[PDB]
């Protein structure tokens, strides 16, 4: 089979930028490529095929090209609506692969997360297990890192992660983490604390709190 | 309104069997190819399976060889994925898309330019399950809703019934390693307005009927 890889795997830009993202295959496949758009929650959508052919109704402001093993997409004006993720692929042998994607974000100031962490709750307890949840609230870009400590000793492998997609309005991020134990656990413990690493902050930052004050 | 529309998709347990239909109208079918492609959550595009305009021939993707079998029926206008023993793996929106493949337009027009909507497969052992929500207690405070062990996707979160939606940010669930999803909603208010203002997640599971109402107080 033909492998496909695209390069970077997320950019940065702004409206009016001239946006360029890259694709290879492992092989030579000619003219035989695809790019295609996709937005969060919805089909993709073919934007160029042949590699530089535009697919009809797509704005002119997009154009691609290469043959053999490389090849561009580029917007030569980004506008609003082509913040997405592009994909290529290529039809030259089966089977038919995609490149992973890039995504084409929203760049912004370097804003630093906001942190809150929150006990579980008494109704939680109750019934025998503890989530334990720290937020990272409204920062850019997108690199976040979160750390749990209980009494002072490093965790691993009871904690989930989730990040927003950026938003709308000031294009940030937010990031949950939950810490789970067993209700037992949980009591046998005092200090429970998210420490956050994140190019906006100076050094780590570090939410805690007592279990029980 | 050439249109291909997807239907088919459920939760299915593991080893077991599941078909898609992906009915086509507004254009000649006949003329076309056609593919699945799938989209994993949280995942990219890959590409499942093709069958020729005249269901010639088919090839497959090497992860879903011999359990998928690709076909078509030209007088009715529909294309058809036969998916056996399905994996935890193979659970995603799967989608149809038309290929003209050089019958159109140009020799080297080949894409898939017309897609359904997706339909999503969901393969797990798990019972369908409401959530149990708990609050995540609070110038400006945090707080929130902790939507845990629900199945299976998806919940809708609302603040106040609809009413507060600013600061609101309610995070993709997270498939937990007992098979049941998590997820949080959290809101930023000012902190004055605690105690002067209530808040309360709303809460809704369609597939458990489910639907719960939780104040978040300090």
């Amino acid at each position: 089979d033909i492998q496909m890889t695209q390069s970077p795997s997320s950019l940065s830009a702004s409206v009016g930028d001239r946006v360029t993202i890259t694709c290879r295959a492992s092989q030579s496949i000619n003219s035989y490529l695809d790019w295609y758009q996709q937005k969060p929650g919805k089909a993709p959508k073919l934007l160029i095929y042949a590699a530089s052919s535009l697919q009809s109704g797509v704005p002119s402001r997009f154009s691609g090209s290469g043959s053999g093993t490389d090849f561009t997409l580029t917007i030569s004006s980004l506008q609003p609506e082509d913040f997405a993720t592009y994909y290529c692929q290529q039809y030259y042998s089966t089977p038919f692969t995609f490149g992973p994607g890039t995504k084409v974000e929203i760049k912004r100031t370097v804003a630093a997360p906001s942190v809150f962490i929150f006990p579980p709750s008494d109704e939680q307890l109750k019934s025998g297990t503890a989530s334990v949840v720290c937020l990272l609230n409204n920062f850019y870009p997108r690199e976040a890192k979160v750390q749990w400590k209980v009494d002072n000793a490093l965790q691993s492998g009871n904690s989930q992660e989730s990040v927003t997609e950026q938003d709308s309005k000031d294009s940030t991020y937010s990031l949950s983490s939950t810490l789970t134990l067993s209700k037992a656990d949980y009591e046998k413990h005092k200090v429970y604390a998210c420490e956050v690493t994140h190019q906006g902050l100076s050094s780590p930052v570090t939410k805690s709190f007592n279990r029980g004050e | 309104q050439v249109q291909l529309v997807e239907s088919g998709g459920g939760v299915v347990q593991p080893g077991r069997s599941l078909r898609l239909s992906c009915a086509a109208s507004g254009f000649t079918f006949s003329s076309y190819g056609m593919h699945w492609v799938r989209q994993a959550p949280g995942k990219g595009l890959e590409w499942v399976a093709v069958i020729w305009y005249d269901g010639s021939n088919k090839y497959y993707a090497d992860s879903v060889k011999g359990r998928f079998t690709i076909s078509r029926d030209n007088s009715k206008n529909t294309l058809y994925l036969q998916m056996n023993s399905l994996r935890a793996e193979d659970t995603a929106v799967y989608y149809c898309a038309r290929d003209p493949r050089g019958a159109t337009l140009y020799y080297y027009y080949y894409g898939m330019d017309v897609w359904g909507q997706g339909t999503t497969v969901t393969v797990s052992s798990a019972s369908t399950k409401g959530p149990s929500v708990f609050p995540l207690a609070p110038g400006t405070a945090a707080l929130g809703c902790l939507v845990k062990d629900y199945f299976p996707e998806p919940v809708t979160v609302s603040w106040n019934s609809g009413a507060l939606t600013s600061g609101v940010h309610t995070f993709p669930a997270v498939l937990q390693s007992s098979g049941l999803y998590s997820l949080s909603s959290v809101v930023t208010v000012p902190s004055s307005s605690l105690g002067t203002q209530t808040y309360i997640c709303n809460v809704n599971h369609k597939p458990s009927n489910t639907k719960v109402d939780k104040k978040v107080e300090p």
